[PDB]
């Protein structure tokens, strides 16, 4: 681990997200034709970064029980259900064989609230906010996260500074990338942003 | 009361003596060996031909070199297969040869009577199979088909029906098929038992044809194939 | 009556009517002799096919290549006992590297055998087995039954028609122990034979020999060697 | 055991029906009367607690109303002894899942957790079901509010205005006409709840000890849960005593 | 936990008394049908007797296992069959519907759980202490091609792939009629395929576009459970067009 | 109710005395290591709605047997229509945290809440899976128990009224702050009267 | 992209390659390694990194694509029987396992190929390398490559990689062995002698 | 013969007796309860004076109305005691077929179901077709209650699709039972009309009785 | 155990509308000797008459008043045996309690647990449903409770219940004496009242045994002082 980009800014209702493509097992980028951005719903999206390898196995275990749970319901999840329920599955996971040592980012929209953006660390502590970043890039992008809104985003201004992080991750930080997916999620239908 | 784990006066089981009789309700196996492969024939049992043939399964692969079609009580099969499925593949995994079809039948017929509603829990049965198997593959001697039935003889067999009327499938076999016979002719023996077996009618949708021959896998006939094979009586 | 209704109600017989029941089975059974010398134990037996285009197939089991059964009752209820058998040759090799002491190995199926004649109306296994055993005291061949106890024989004789059989052991019971390997198996092939009437006489296939001793696995002829040995007949004189 | 003490206590009927269920069904009849309404912004219970004489210390909130969790409720009708085993299993099950989830447990996904606990001893173990038909009363952030029923079998419906106890058939039927799925305010509703009792209730004058009412509102931001004091029960009959005499003349 | 002596138990009849009673339970039963579609698989039943003071939830017959996979029971009798029982066997096909959806890259093959569907009924006539259900259920999903399917099981486990099949009322007297109504020009849209699920229901129902009761599911997006209101509509438009053809 | 580590990015309870009402003051942080992103998130909990457990450390487990917790004493709470004694609750949460045995996982409870039907003051911190803790005198815990203890002897006003508590507690939360990193993230101050709990929400980073 | 294990995926058919050799330092045992395991036509693996946990992953799922065909009678999908080997990987760490495996067979889509690891990855990509030393052959590879080779290049950009391979890491030796998949039933093209392509290069 | 088993009430009774008089058969009617009772070995001798009579008759059909009424009860109030019920039992079996095999004597029997019947009785191939009613419709239930209407006083205050519709598909006996109760009702109120009011006070009696159909809609 | 065992309930409904074996149950604890429990609102006092008609007893252990803990008593009706089992159980969910909450288990949540185990009983097989009616007593959290638990597994809390022989009569009297929130000298007396209804079980002072509880926790009272009480009656 310890590689792996994310950040998420959210607006209005909008959510604009990015993440690197790249896994690489070993010293190389293994494979790049693949995304690891999943819908684990329609109207839910996890986003994870850490390990490369590990983003599936988490991926794959929240697929079953996101399903259990709207078997429960019997109509679709609820945002503050979602945290909750992923946070304690995956603190308990990260012992066992199958871990989860990953910073994940829940996208969801919300059946009354409207949009939330639940935050997810490595250690695994839950907590809804409107101001997150995620993977290695966490600790670089929090700070400048916290200062460039003033509650939640504008569209404009965020695509100005998504540009301007972009070309510090690949700078500073140290990934295998060349390609990048830049994505709003509206909470109904995926939209595609430019790379940069 | 007293069960049907308990000695008739005749001095044999009771459970036993009912399953071969609940075989009868059912589909039939015929199961023709001959030295270039072995057949297996098995009615699908339909009440129309607007049943879809795409996915109706009753001639399974229990390996790539050895098929099994099923007869008797049609539920009772579907779980028996299954299972029969991972234990010869256990097999298979371990030796790393090509199953011979004696070895699949032997393992299958302990499992046939376990009975009792004592000395025995979930996993293990409370009822004997009614379920007579004819597994039929190619091995490394040779082409050998083997017939199973709930009382766990296992016996070599050169031709062996069962089926609706168990007598009456293997009578006509008696009558058509010869020892030494081509391919051709003994898909062909098939059909017309088939029929005398079945109280139902020849239809593509109706019966389901699979062999299994030398150098050459399981295969699953098709729509084609099975209407080359029903013109052949 | 109301004493057989289950097998843990007690019959004023002195020997509930239930295990009587299970000797039936057995009798009813396939023609089977067991004898044996003082270095090898042979198994004899009678194959039978359930229909007319069939080649007939070994009741014959093998429970190992040094421990070795013979059925007489059904097919499905011998086996039972053989996968037991198995396991047990599969650790005796383990933890003793011999052939396990076949006295010992009777003992265990034994009480196998007394838990469902124990349990409430459940079933006796309806198999008796001639086992032919080697190990350091010498051969082997045991009487096994339905019911937990079993006898040591010289030679014995079960299944049907086996009263015919049984004279011809007690005419040659000193001669088995003193004869080389191939006599023993001859003298188990006149025996059965005696079994069926005049007219019907065993040929190569419908006969099952199952040879373990000293000297060899236990290895099964079912055309594989079963000719030499048929050769003269001498049959009972119904 | 015996297979002579055994005509199989588990079967299947030809009929579909469990024989043990439909005998089950009368001893719910038995007790009294529990029923929930719905509000368009709460959901009530009212039910006729099990006591009725002098002598009670008066050490449960109510014998019939179980608080289960800060956003469910059951009552029982039928057998007492079978309802403290549901009863306790319910408490933790539901309160699991608010708590943790920080999300309001459904009706329709406890029933089905119970139900299967109930069902297996209809269908295997030669077992025996419940006693009671349990009437649910709560809010979920999905479907919103609802009201649930269960039944000995593990057989589940989802009403939105329900009664059982005695004279059931002649309740849901006054129950169609007022009330169909929503129109009715908490007053109204709460109104409507002291109705249905009455008339099914041999004494209709009542008291606040007969019956109890509590309420699940969500006000002020938090889901609250409470059980009606003795002074608000009397105000409610005595406000539905004079509308009795208006309304039935 | 497990009852001692067995529920089932092979004894002359032929089958078995548990499978017998099954059978029967299902065919005293309402009308549950579907119809395979080209467009989405259509699952429905005649009966759930709504009338304006109940609202369905999870009270459907019909419960997707699966994101492209659905069945839909009738345990459905003479005075009717259980949602009890049929709970059981939904539980334990959803949680392997998932893992294979999650094996597969393209949607869940029904084969698989249907083949499934039909273990799980029948090891319960094999096991100490239990019995078989009394359902038969339409398990409806897509291939991994893509492949619309319709397949049936009855209650001790038995399986077939169908163009359309119909169960309860007798199940050989609705089945041989939903191939009469079954057109292929009829499924062609979204609509037309739903109408086919809906004219074999209208039969015998008791206060018909009520009780009718039918889901729509698409090609890997969820269940979409439709109201008896919006399923009233299509009802009026087919029993005008039914009652022309007479 | 053991709980993974302590890096919850802030451990710190403060309780402090007076007469006319009690007081127990905590951070609101969550979000473990450095980096945190909240600042909210439920920590000390009413269990009676009038009295209050703190469970202290990482989110997640520190959550999950609170919740737990709560079903055993409402399960007490429920049946009888009087809730609760403190005294009986606070050897409760003593075995809670010993069922998870020996080389355990360090959590650090603060119970800070008036007796029931009994009316005498009560303060207690659990540490470890240790010997019974009743005091009636003040305490302060966590990890870096000795600057928090520094504060509970610090606010006792035991005659001025609840009012004048808050505003030297406010000062007391904020000096805590600067001197470790457990103080902060957020500061959710308590006064509990007997009869509800009144939440006020601190103004400091 | 690394080790003895590649596979690459064209326009004209596929491309697997393998080695068989064993013993880093001068310590050696295996001299006709099969790294390219398939004893049917239907699935093909690749092994890759620790020699212990790639043989007892792929003969576990050895096993398993065989049962998956046997159920359905038809073959099914290249992804679901990957994946069931998947779950069983990331759970099998505390042995030592590492397994960097490569799953190809044949899905309804189309070829499929997965990327394996014993962590849990699963990526669809038209190249995978399981190792280390596949580091070293993506530069020749990368730069002449076009996903519309002829099969004749193809064939010779492998032969050519291990004696360029053998120059630069050593490690190669006793045979190359060469398979192509074609159309979606494989076949092993030639178990070619090492002492050969050193001199085509 | 026949069987007649199935739903209760889908009119079992009145089809025995309306067939009787179409083939114009000496139609004998005995319980299958009356034949047990407290006098010692009166009860086999019974049995063969009901098959004797018949046979004499010369075209015969025997209804024998609750024959399921044996099986069902071990009554323990018979002084004749359970050696009553099997003796009993035996004669029927004998007169019909045995070694005595008379001839033109068909019995029809009804029963609620044949599970809940005797098995020594119950055996196939004295009764070579058993008919199993369907669960009556909408349908079939229009057609019984225009007879009825014609029966009862005319109005056109007798709405008969309105109690039809309302109920579920159930037995015969219901659309008889809504008639009979309809009538009686009236002479409660002083009136000696039915009316609309009298069948929608009926159907809600005649409907719980019979099997009731709030329980059943929450399993549907 | 070394056999098969048995699981099927030995308890199937009425189309009645009843459990057939516990109303056998039922007329069990009638046929006991009269217990009484009051809980005042000043504590709880647990009142029996013990058929021993021999005082041929040297009990200075086990009685019909026998306690549970400290602050726990527990008094039975009908038969002996039923009790050995139930009183053994209540002091191991004493024990339970008390190693968590270290205050020995409250009466209301004791009775939950009880019922429960009793249900079971009923419910299961190879076990059969009791015919003892419990009444449990407790002072703890500063309040009295009074508990009544039924043989099926039901329980109900009353102010003052009867239980014994003629406990109709008990019941009635108990209406028109005691009401609701009366001193702990009048729960007392009619206590003694109940079992002096009718007695017959021999007239000496260890042939009744009284168990109070209070503030202090519980005791079981000497017999001597039980006969005192008895004397005002005539």
């Amino acid at each position: 681990m310890e590689y792996l980009i994310g950040i998420q800014g959210p607006d209005y209702v909008l959510v604009a997200s990015d993440r690197v493509a790249a896994s690489n097992i070993v010293q190389m980028k293994d494979d790049h034709d693949k995304m690891f951005k999943m819908s684990e719903k329609i109207l839910l999206l996890c986003v994870g970064e850490a390990g490369d390898t590990v983003q599936f196995a988490e991926y794959i275990q929240k697929n079953v029980q996101l399903y259990k749970m709207r078997n429960g319901y019997e109509l679709s999840p609820t945002a503050a259900a979602n945290f909750t329920r992923r946070n304690l599955a995956d603190c308990l996971r990260s012992r066992t064989p199958y871990h989860v040592n990953l910073l994940l980012a829940g996208y969801d929209e919300h059946e009354g609230p409207a949009l939330y953006y639940m935050d997810y660390l490595a250690a695994l502590a839950k907590a809804p906010f409107a101001a997150h970043g995620y993977g290695a890039f966490l600790t670089l992008s929090i700070l400048d996260r916290y200062y460039t809104p003033t509650i939640s985003r504008e569209r404009a201004v965020e695509l100005l500074r998504k540009c301007l992080e972009e070309l510090q991750k690949r700078f500073i930080l140290n990934l295998p990338t060349f390609s990048v997916r830049v994505i709003d999620k509206d909470g109904i239908h995926n939209l595609e942003n430019i790379t940069f | 009361d007293r069960g049907v784990n308990t000695f008739s006066p005749e001095g044999r089981l009771f459970q036993v003596e009912y399953a071969i009789e609940g075989h009868k309700l059912g589909s039939t196996a015929i199961g023709i060996q001959t030295s270039e492969g072995v057949c297996l024939a098995v009615e699908k049992r339909i009440t129309s031909p607007l049943m879809e043939p795409s996915s109706i399964e009753k001639i399974v692969e229990i390996d790539a070199h050895i098929g099994c079609a099923m007869s008797g009580l049609i539920a009772d099969a579907k779980t028996l297969i299954d299972k029969a499925r991972v234990e010869t593949q256990n097999h298979w995994f371990t030796y790393n040869e090509t199953m011979t079809v004696e070895s699949v039948t032997q393992a299958v017929s302990n499992l046939a009577l376990q009975f009792g509603e004592e000395d025995a829990d979930p996993g293990a049965m409370s009822r004997p199979f009614g379920v007579a198997l004819l597994f039929g593959g190619v091995d490394e001697k040779g082409p050998q088909l083997f017939h199973m039935d709930p009382s766990g003889t296992f016996v070599q067999c050169d031709a062996r029906a069962i089926g609706s009327a168990s007598e009456g499938a293997q009578s006509s076999l008696q009558e058509v098929y010869h020892k030494s016979t081509t391919l051709k002719e003994a898909i062909k023996s098939s059909l017309i038992i088939l029929k005398q077996v079945m109280e139902e009618k020849l239809n593509a949708t109706n019966i389901e044809l699979a062999t299994v021959q030398p150098g050459q896998n399981f295969h699953m006939f098709t729509k084609e194939e099975l209407e080359e094979v029903i013109k052949d009586i | 009556n109301q004493y057989d209704n289950d097998v843990t109600v007690w019959s004023p017989q002195g020997r509930i009517h239930q295990i009587e029941y299970a000797m039936e089975a057995v009798k009813q059974g396939s023609a089977t002799v067991g004898l044996k010398s003082k270095t090898h134990a042979v198994l004899v037996a009678l194959k039978r096919a359930q229909s007319e285009l069939a080649a007939h197939q070994k009741k014959i089991l093998h429970v190992d290549n040094h421990i070795g059964i013979s059925i007489a009752g059904l097919t499905a209820d011998a086996r039972l006992l053989c996968n037991f058998m198995r396991q047990e040759c599969l650790d005796s090799r383990f933890v003793f590297d011999r052939p396990l002491p076949v006295s010992r190995l009777v003992s265990l199926i034994g009480s196998k055998t007394q838990i469902p004649t124990q349990r409430y109306g459940r079933r006796p296994y309806g198999v008796g087995l001639l086992i032919a055993g080697y190990d350091d005291m010498g051969p082997h061949v045991f009487q096994t039954c339905p019911s937990a106890n079993y006898f040591d024989c010289r030679a014995m004789s079960i299944g049907a028609r086996s009263q015919s059989a049984r004279t011809y052991l007690e005419r040659h019971m000193s001669e088995f122990m003193q004869c080389n390997l191939d006599e023993l198996v001859k003298h188990g092939l006149r025996a059965l034979r005696e079994t069926l009437p005049a007219e019907q006489d065993l040929t190569t296939k419908n006969v099952s020999i199952g040879i373990v001793g000293k000297d060899l696995e236990f290895t099964i002829y079912d055309d594989d060697d079963v000719s030499p040995f048929l050769d003269g007949l001498e049959e009972r004189p119904q | 055991m015996s297979r002579r003490y055994d005509s199989r206590t588990t079967i299947f009927s030809p009929e579909g029906r469990l024989y043990q269920v439909e005998y089950a069904m009368e001893a719910i009849g038995h007790a009294g009367t529990c029923l929930g309404i719905l509000a368009n912004d709460g959901v009530l219970l009212a039910a006729e607690r099990r006591n009725i004489h002098k002598l009670l210390d008066e050490v449960f909130f109510s014998e019939k109303i179980y608080k289960l969790n800060e956003d469910m409720a059951c009552s029982v009708a039928g057998i007492t002894s079978d309802a403290n085993v549901l009863t306790n299993e319910l408490r933790l099950i539901a309160q699991r899942y608010l708590l943790q989830y920080q999300e309001p447990i459904p009706c329709e996904q406890l029933v089905t957790a119970l139900c299967d606990i109930k069902q297996a001893y209809t269908q295997f173990g030669g077992k025996r079901p419940f006693g009671v038909s349990l009437l649910y009363i709560g809010w979920d952030k999905h479907y919103g509010f609802q009201l649930y029923q269960s039944d000995p079998s593990g057989n589940y419906g989802g009403w939105k205005a329900t009664c059982i106890g005695n004279n059931s058939a002649a309740a849901v039927s006054m129950l169609k006409q007022d009330y169909k799925e929503g129109e009715m305010t908490l007053k109204s509703a709460l109104a409507l709840a002291v109705k249905v009792l009455n008339k099914t209730m041999d004494v209709s004058k009542l008291s606040a000890e007969k019956v109890e009412i509590a309420t699940l509102t969500r006000e002020n931001g938090k889901t609250v849960i409470r059980v009606l004091k003795q002074k608000e029960v009397e105000q409610l009959i005595k406000k539905h005593e004079e509308e009795e005499a208006k309304a039935e003349r | 936990m497990s009852y001692d002596r067995a529920i089932t138990v092979f004894s002359p009849d032929g089958h078995l008394f548990q499978v017998e009673y099954a059978q029967e339970a299902v065919k005293k039963g309402s009308t549950a049908v579907g119809v395979r579609g080209r467009d989405i698989v259509v699952l429905g039943v005649e009966k759930k007797s709504v009338a304006k003071l109940q609202d369905e939830r999870t009270v459907r017959k019909i419960c997707a296992l699966d994101d492209n996979v659905c069945m839909a029971f009738a345990v459905v009798a003479s005075v009717s069959g259980l949602t009890a029982d049929a709970r059981i066997v939904i539980n334990r096909a959803r949680v392997e519907c998932q893992s294979h959806r999650l094996t597969v890259g393209d949607p869940v093959t029904v084969e698989y759980i249907t083949r499934y569907i039909a273990s799980l009924k029948q090891r319960y006539t094999q096991s100490n202490g239990r019995r078989p259900f009394g359902i038969s259920a339409l398990i409806v999903g897509f291939d991994f091609d893509g492949t619309p399917r319709l397949y049936q099981t009855d209650p001790s486990g038995t399986y077939h792939a169908w163009k359309a099949n119909a169960i309860g009322r007798g199940a050989k007297s609705v089945r041989e009629f939903l191939e009469k109504n079954y057109t292929d020009d009829a499924i062609e849209t979204d609509d037309l395929t739903i109408k086919l699920v809906i004219k074999a229901l209208l039969e015998v129902v008791q206060s018909g576009g009520k009780n009718i009761e039918l889901a729509v599911m698409r090609r890997d997006q969820p269940l979409k459970i439709l109201s008896p209101e919006e399923i009233e509509k299509y009802v009026a438009e087919i029993e005008k067009e039914k009652e022309e053809n007479e | 109710m053991s709980v993974m580590s302590y890096n919850g990015g802030a451990v710190m309870a403060m309780k402090g005395k007076n007469c006319v009402a009690i007081a127990a003051d905590r951070r609101f942080g969550i979000q473990a290591q450095m980096v945190t992103t909240d600042f909210q998130k439920i920590f000390p909990m009413g269990d009676r709605l009038y009295i209050g457990l703190a469970g202290l450390a990482t989110d997640v487990q520190t959550v999950a047997q609170r919740l737990k917790f709560r079903l055993n004493l409402y399960e007490l709470k429920e049946g009888r229509q009087i809730k609760p004694y403190t005294l009986m609750s606070m050897v409760a949460n003593l075995l809670y945290e010993k069922r998870f045995g020996p080389y355990y996982t360090e959590p650090v409870i603060a119970g800070l809440d008036p007796k029931t039907f009994k009316p005498f003051i009560c303060s207690l911190d659990l540490i470890g899976c240790p010997m019974v803790t009743d005091d009636f005198v003040v305490s302060g815990t966590c990890s870096e128990q000795m600057y928090g203890m520094c504060e509970s002897l610090w606010e006792p006003n035991m005659d001025p009224e609840h009012l004048f508590e808050t505003i030297s507690q406010a000062m007391l939360n904020a000096v805590d702050r600067d001197a470790v990193s457990g103080m902060g993230v957020i500061v959710h101050i308590i006064e509990k009267d007997k009869i509800t709990t009144r939440t006020l929400k601190a103004r400091m980073d | 992209t690394t080790t003895l294990a590649f596979k690459f995926q064209h326009g004209v058919i596929v491309a697997a390659d393998s080695r068989a050799t064993a013993g880093p330092y001068i310590a050696s045992q295996t001299v006709k390694k099969v790294i390219e395991i398939n004893p049917y036509l239907l699935g093909t693996m690749a092994g890759g990194a620790a020699d212990c946990s790639f043989w007892e992953r792929l003969l576990a799922r050895q096993c398993r694509i065989y049962e998956l065909r046997n159920k359905e009678r038809i073959s099914v999908a290249a992804a679901s029987k990957l994946l069931a080997n998947m779950v069983y990987q990331y759970k099998g760490m505390g042995l030592s396992m590492g397994t960097m495996i490569c799953g190809w067979d044949k899905r309804g889509p189309g070829l499929y190929y997965v990327d394996s690891e014993g962590n849990r990855i699963s990526g669809t990509a038209f190249s995978v390398g399981s190792g280390s030393v596949y580091a070293f052959g993506v530069m020749d590879r990368g730069y002449s490559y076009d996903l519309q080779v002829e099969e004749a290049y193809d064939l010779a950009r492998r032969a050519i990689y291990q004696a360029t391979y053998r120059d630069a890491y050593s490690g190669g030796a006793v045979n190359l062995y060469h398979v192509r998949e074609d159309g979606w039933i494989r076949v092993s093209s030639d178990n070619v002698a090492d002492l050969h392509d050193k001199y085509t290069s | 013969g026949v069987i007649l088993y199935g739903p209760p009430g889908t009119g079992k009774t009145l089809l025995a007796k309306a067939v009787a008089n179409q083939t114009s058969a000496t139609f004998l009617r005995v319980v299958g309860s009356e034949l047990i009772q407290k006098y010692l070995g009166d009860g086999p001798k019974l049995v063969r004076e009901l098959f004797r009579v018949a046979e004499e008759h010369a075209p015969s059909i025997v209804f024998i109305d609750e024959i399921d009424a044996i099986g069902t009860k071990r009554y323990d109030s018979n002084s004749g005691g359970e050696r009553e019920i099997q003796r009993t039992m035996l004669e029927l079996l004998n007169q019909l077929d045995g070694f005595d095999s008379r001839g033109d004597v068909k019995v029809i029997m009804a029963t609620n179901r044949i599970e809940t019947l005797d098995p020594a009785l119950i055996r196939p191939g004295r009764i070579d077709r058993k008919i199993e009613f369907p669960l009556p419709d909408e349908k079939t239930k229009k057609r019984i209650f225009q007879i009825h209407t014609s029966r009862m006083t005319l109005a056109d205050d007798v709405t008969l699709d309105d109690l039809i519709m309302a109920k579920d598909d159930l037995s015969g006996a219901d659309i008889k039972a809504i008639c009979t109760e309809a009538g009686l009702m009236a002479l409660r109120e002083r009136r000696m009309k039915v009316t609309n009011e009298d069948f929608k006070k009926s159907k809600e009696n005649v409907l719980y009785k019979k099997q009731e159909g709030t329980p059943e809609g929450l399993y549907l | 155990m070394a056999e098969r065992g048995y699981s099927f309930s030995l308890t199937t409904f009425s189309p009645s509308g009843k459990l057939v074996q516990i109303e056998y149950a039922l007329a069990a604890v009638a046929g006991g000797a009269p217990s009484v429990g009051i809980k005042a609102a000043n504590g709880v006092v647990l009142a029996t008459e013990k058929k021993q008609k021999s005082i041929l007893y040297d009990e200075r252990s086990v009685h019909k008043v026998e306690p549970i803990t400290k602050h726990i008593g527990l008094v039975y009706s009908g038969m002996g045996p039923d009790y050995r089992v139930l009183v053994h159980r209540a002091r191991k969910l004493a024990q339970q309690y008390y190693l968590v909450y270290q205050e020995p288990i409250p009466t209301a949540q004791l009775v939950q647990r009880v019922a429960s185990v009793m249900q079971e009983y009923t419910q299961s097989g190879g076990v059969r449903p009791f015919g003892v009616s419990l009444l449990i007593c407790g002072w703890n959290e500063g309040r009295p409770y009074l508990f009544q638990s039924d043989p099926s597994g039901a329980y109900f809390a009353w102010k003052a219940t009867a239980m014994g022989k003629n406990y109709v009569n008990g019941k009635t009297f108990l209406e028109k004496r005691y009401n609701e929130d009366l001193e702990l000298e009048d729960a007392i007396h009619t206590a003694i009242l109940t079992l002096k209804e009718s007695f017959e079980g021999q007239m000496t002072e260890d042939n009744i045994e009284v168990g109070i509880c209070n503030e202090a926790g519980f005791r079981r009272l000497t017999p001597t002082e039980v006969r005192d009480y008895l004397a005002a009656i005539a």
